[PDB]
């Protein structure tokens, strides 16, 4: 679930706008992490 | 002023006053300011945490 493997294999940055996490729609900040990303 | 009497006697008699003044004043006022504000991450917990 880290990807650190990934990072040193292609000496690459990974994408930092990841979605999936949670939107309290009231206050409009992200929340909480939903899906899995591996 | 000049005075000349029988074609002989003259009298002359010439006065000059000059006055001269100056006043300069300046004033100057620089004002700046800059404020800068950076934000980068912004960390949360994870509702996992114990």
């Amino acid at each position: 679930t880290g990807f650190q493997i990934c990072k040193n294999a292609l000496k690459l940055p990974v994408l930092e706008v990841l979605p999936g996490g949670g939107w309290d729609n009231l206050r409009n900040v992200d929340m909480g992490r939903v899906m899995d990303l591996t | 002023t000049e005075l000349a009497l029988f074609s002989r006697v003259n009298g002359k008699f010439s006065t000059e006053f000059q006055r001269m003044k100056t006043l300069q004043v300046k004033d100057q006022a620089v004002t700046t300011r800059v404020q800068v504000r950076n934000r980068i991450y912004t960390v949360k917990t994870t509702p996992t945490s114990e």
